[PDB]
């Protein structure tokens, strides 16, 4: 369809190893047909000729032929292999960073709407699928294309009405069948897949939900809907397995009824000869060694529907525009801070709740202000407009008396460091985990910086080599934690966001990071948000906040009274 | 060993359907016997054309035979592999029964170690993953040693050379593979490490965006994913310059075989050959059959190294189901006593031991006694198995010990009709149902609309009811059709109260609720605990003091038993 359009520029990248690779598959394909076609006339040749025609037959070129034919079939199979193999990752690649560029402008803000359970394994699947279009779909279709064509030119020069019945019920069926046969299993391609994903709910809600299922009687009647649909998914794949045998049974009609009408049209007559004699083989093994070109045609054509579906999955997640748009005034970042927000009354998208009721507070350079409020407040979301990851609606947030809006990604990055509530490892050398902090940093700054914090179980062996994240050395809560603190202090970022530093650790932790916190981060602007009232009597200022409005301000008490 | 044991574990499971993969070995053999009548009708065809310049009409028999050979042919072909996937769909629909027996049966205790996404790839994945098994690569495996093996037959009263040119690949195709195969497991072992770390590098870093942007990082991990992708093609571009040096082996001795047959016969109707006949003229119809038979040789063996990537998963995809079903579970004995009375009933233990699916001991010795209709709370320190007494009552966890309900002993209670006078509200709301007005009646669907109004507003569920779009028949389903937290538990309050019960048990109903709902749950249930005897497991110990016993369970054990005194 018109969906690969902007993929399709993608392949253009390196389109001289796609064609090659192309090209490969077309002298592969055309010397199996050759290497038949010329052994089916040389023995036919030779036979008529026999031992009475030995030294007139001219035997050493055909034996050449089926020496170079069989060279060129094994080789170039190999070459096709490679080279087809090697334009494929090459343009993964390009499919990788074209969508890597495209979901990261709208990181928060537009994959927030779906689920990052399901949509970041998809995207995965689909960008897989669309590196998948040569090899499976563009390879085999125009592989076949030429070789139907030079097999038709080159028997048109012995009879005319002979190679376009060959090349005519071969063309014909190169552009009938892969389309009647998308079109006939359309519907099972859409059935299967909606009943694929309604079992999975309907499994998902019966292993979550067995605790309230088996308490009320309900396990056993919910199951037997859950194998009610499984019966229906179950014959709609039958039913997509009985296009595949009818599209396999249907070729190898369509390839005897050429290779009879081959034996029949031929023996009447090859380019005028009343008595063909040789010639009849070379048409009858032709029509037999030239359809393994439209073997993988029909299921190509199938491949490309699943193509378009990830095609369009994928280029309406990266063309819904980004929430926010960073003006490139090339500002520099300042020594301080001095947060100032006059008011900020920002409301989700498709919700009512309107989480900040536009609230109001100042933050001077060097302060700690500590912002109170149970779950639910939408305290978090204050942390979003700082980094901009929603902007506000009817609401002003300065920055040394700069708005927000003012200062590009590239400074408002390096002004604020925040630590998330979900600190993510990834899966990288730990080395390349905490330069991402601060790319410049020396190999010493990292070993003396990761003491301070405390993490000294991960310099004690391979602490700059070890692979940290899935297949290596995972990190534990609260020594996860660390490492959050330990990459905003690498950056080393004026103001300092803490999003539930010490949500989940108990007593010990929690006491060492509070202290952690306020003897390194005592010279930058640190605008803390917890839930907690343990350790609030060192910070000089407290936002105590319900329902996001302001409460109780000002308090420099260790916490609100009712609170205690 | 192990992979040697999985597959014999593969061979159990194809039992359901020994049937279907016997017409599938049948219907190969005579798939491979109509290639030969095939190839020896076209044979007969050609020779007597080419050499006997017999005319097109006087042939009009075997074009008559070997269109219905081609018929045939393809009817094989269109039925061979149609009894392939009903082969396959059964191991699937069984194995896929028997997992789920497993689940149901090891009940809500053992099935949330797991996420319910890795349990969905060992029901979904894991299973269709064997299909490709059982219905291409077991039927073509077999067609790989038949076919070839009935296509010499066929040529050797012909020429005993040209039937030992095929035949003398068969033993040097296994061989050279072999020789190409230690490089290539070399390969497969030095690689295996970078390409696992690499293979997941894309979602890991298009996972945690969030921390790419917030430290600025977005530009420069372009440049990461340009020498992940690139190191990721090097590598295996490696591995695969012998995975496709073993397969063009096989194509390497199919276009050898075509031109030994081609020269050797051409160069025998010429005179310089003439070791291969028995001692009669070789035809031409003798070199035709084994022309056209040459490719139909190799074809079963091409076609299974296509197939073979199935075999591979097959036996990964059987190392998680089997152990998943050699893993011994410890689940609660099926009873087969009843209640006599839903008159609230009366709870005691003494020395009881709570034995999780795994084998260990959750909650140590412990002794109390619940007097009918008397709420009790059961407050305590985190992780000190406080929730587990709740689904050792629920009938979730087998325990051994002394834990009998109203008299009897819980063991022999029948859970079918235990669990009739049983009414729980979890933690986390969990609703099974499709519409928000079956998940209220899930206890009986066919309660009257009357009576489902007044047990609606007793858990003030009506309340945020206008705020949905559709009312009462409000979807419910995870996708796009949410309730708040506050909202969702509120409903699963009323599902709980529209059928009286027994003993009603409560586990932490109100945690991470907004406070407007936290209010009307609590005093929803503060209602709902007197009628019923009520065993409450809640965190905050805050307005407890109209609670009849408390119990305070410190790693599984009840050390203060009081009265909030």
């Amino acid at each position: 369809m018109r969906a690969l359009l902007p993929y399709l520029a993608l392949y253009k990248r390196h389109k001289w190893m796609l064609s090659l690779g192309i090209v490969l598959a077309i002298v592969t394909l055309l010397a199996s047909i050759g290497l038949l076609t010329l052994s089916g006339w040389f023995l036919s040749a030779s036979a008529v000729a026999g031992v009475a025609g030995l030294y007139s037959f001219n035997y050493m070129l055909p034996a050449a032929g089926v020496r170079g034919a069989a060279i060129t079939r094994t080789a170039g199979r190999y070459f096709e292999r490679l080279v087809s193999h090697d334009a494929t990752f090459r343009v993964l690649q390009h499919l990788r960073i074209y969508t890597f560029s495209k979901l990261l402008p709208l990181s928060p803000a537009g994959l927030a709407r779906y689920r990052q359970g399901e949509l970041l394994n998809r995207v995965v699947a689909d960008v897989d699928t669309l590196d998948h279009l040569y090899l499976r779909v563009i390879s085999p279709l125009v592989g076949a294309f030429v070789v139907i064509m030079v097999v038709t030119i080159g028997l048109s020069f012995l009879d005319f009405t002979l190679a376009f019945t060959l090349g005519g019920i071969m063309l014909l069926t190169l552009f009938l069948m892969p389309p009647l046969f998308y079109r006939a299993g359309k519907s099972t391609g859409q059935n299967l897949t909606h009943l694929r994903g309604q079992y999975r709910q309907q499994l998902t809600a019966w292993l979550q939900g067995q605790a309230e299922l088996t308490i009320f009687g309900a396990s056993d009647r919910y199951r037997t809907q859950l194998e009610n649909t499984e019966i229906q998914w179950l014959e709609a794949q039958r039913r997509q397995s009985e296009l595949t045998a009818l599209s396999q049974a249907i070729m190898l009609l369509i390839g005897a009824l050429a290779v009879i009408l081959m034996l029949w049209m031929a023996s009447g007559g090859v380019g005028g000869n009343a008595q063909p004699g040789a010639l009849i083989a070379l048409f009858v093994f032709c029509a037999l060694a030239a359809f393994e070109a439209l073997a993988p045609v029909t299921g190509a054509f199938q491949h490309l529907g699943q193509v378009i579906a990830s095609a369009v999955r994928i280029s309406d997640l990266t063309d819904q525009k980004p929430e926010v748009t960073f003006p490139d005034t090339q500002t520099r970042v300042a020594d301080r801070v001095s947060l100032t927000l006059r008011d900020v009354q920002f409301t989700y998208p498709e919700q009512s709740q309107q989480a900040l009721k536009g609230i109001s507070l100042q933050v001077n350079a060097g302060e700690h202000i500590a912002i109170l409020g149970r779950t639910g407040c939408g305290k978090s979301t204050l942390l979003q407009q700082l980094t901009r990851a929603w902007d506000p609606q009817q609401g002003e947030i300065l920055l040394n008396d700069s708005p927000i809006a003012s200062l590009n990604e590239a400074a408002l990055r390096q002004t604020i460091s925040v630590v998330p509530q979900r600190v993510h490892l990834f899966s990288a050398t730990l080395r390349d985990n905490l330069l991402l902090a601060s790319p410049g940093s020396s190999d010493e700054a990292l070993s003396e910086i990761l003491r301070r914090v405390g993490l000294e179980k991960l310099l004690e062996d391979a602490g700059l080599n070890s692979w940290l994240g899935e297949g290596g050395r995972q990190l534990s809560g609260g020594e996860l934690r660390r490492l959050a603190i330990a990459r905003a202090l690498l950056h080393d970022a004026p103001l300092v966001l803490l999003d539930q530093p010490t949500e989940g650790l108990d007593a010990t932790t929690e006491s060492q990071i509070l202290e952690l916190l306020a003897e390194m981060m005592r010279e930058k602007t640190v605008l803390m948000v917890t839930h907690r009232l343990r350790g609030l009597s060192r910070f000089q200022q407290i936002i105590v906040m319900d329902n996001g409005q302001i409460i109780e301000q000002g308090t420099h008490a260790e916490l609100l009274a009712r609170q205690g | 060993s192990r992979q040697k044991e999985l597959t014999r574990w593969l061979k159990q499971q194809s039992v359901i359907s020994q049937r279907w993969l016997n017409i599938s070995r049948l219907l190969g053999f005579v798939s491979g016997i109509l290639i030969i009548a095939q190839a020896w009708f076209m044979a007969r065809i050609l020779q007597h054309m080419i050499m006997e310049n017999i005319p097109r009409e006087a042939l009009l028999l075997p074009f008559t035979l070997l269109v219905l050979t081609f018929v045939l042919r393809a009817w094989v072909v269109w039925l061979r592999e149609r009894v392939g996937y009903h082969a396959g769909q059964h191991i699937r629909f069984a194995i896929r029964r028997q997992v789920l027996d497993r689940l149901q049966q090891a009940g809500p205790a053992w099935i949330q170690g797991k996420p319910a996404g890795s349990w969905a790839t060992l029901v979904l994945e894991q299973i269709d993953d064997m299909h490709d098994y059982y219905a291409r690569y077991l039927p073509q495996m077999a067609l790989a040693v038949s076919v070839p093996l009935l296509i010499v037959v066929a040529i050797f009263p012909s020429n005993w050379a040209a039937a030992l040119i095929l035949l003398g690949t068969a033993p040097l195709i296994p061989l050279f593979m072999a020789l190409v195969g230690m490089g290539a497991a070399d390969a497969n072992r030095r690689n295996f490490l970078a390409l696992a770390r690499l293979s997941g590098h894309f979602l890991d870093r298009l996972r945690g965006m969030e921390t790419l942007r917030i430290f600025g990082r977005g530009e420069a991990e372009i440049e990461s994913i340009r020498s992940a992708s690139e190191d990721f093609r090097q590598r295996t571009m490696e591995v695969l310059r012998l995975a496709f040096l073993s397969s063009g082996i096989l194509e390497f001795f199919t276009s050898l075989s075509i031109a030994l047959v081609a020269v050797y016969f051409g160069f025998s109707y010429l005179g310089e050959l003439d070791f291969g006949h028995y001692d009669t003229g070789v035809t031409l119809a003798a070199g035709f059959l084994a022309l056209i038979l040459a490719p139909e040789f190799f074809q079963p063996l091409r076609d299974l190294g296509t197939f073979y990537h199935a075999k591979a998963q097959a036996v990964g995809a059987a190392d998680s189901l089997k152990t998943f079903m050699e893993t011994p579970l410890a689940h609660p004995q099926r009873g087969e006593a009843e209640l006599a009375s839903t008159d609230p009933v009366t709870i005691e233990a003494e020395e009881l031991f709570i034995t999780s699916p795994e084998g260990k001991t959750l909650a140590g010795p412990l002794n109390f006694t619940l007097p009918a209709g008397q709420r009790a709370v059961l407050v305590g320190r985190s992780g000190s198995g406080k929730s587990s007494l709740l689904n050792a009552l629920s009938g979730f966890l087998s325990y051994q010990g002394s834990l009998r309900i109203n008299g009897i002993e819980l063991r022999d209670l029948s859970p079918e009709s235990w669990r009739k006078h049983l009414s729980w509200v979890g933690q986390n709301p969990q609703l099974p149902a499709a519409t928000l007005r079956d998940n209220v009646l899930l206890a009986r669907p066919d309660a009257s609309e009357q009576e489902l109004q007044a047990a609606l507003d007793n858990a003030w569920v009506s309340e945020f009811l206008p705020l949905l779009p559709q009312g009462v028949d409000t979807p419910v389903g995870d996708q796009a059709a949410r309730l708040s937290v506050g909202q969702a538990q509120r409903v699963a309050v009323a599902r709980a109260l529209l059928n009286p019960c027994s003993l009603l048990l409560l586990d932490e109903p109100a945690a991470s609720l907004d406070a407007h709902s936290e209010q009307r749950v609590m005093e929803a249930l503060n209602a709902a605990s007197l009628r019923q005897t009520t065993l409450m497991v809640t965190h905050q110990l805050e307005d407890l003091a109209d609670w009849d016993v408390i119990w305070v369970m410190q790693d599984g054990r009840i050390i203060e038993q009081g009265r909030y005194a």
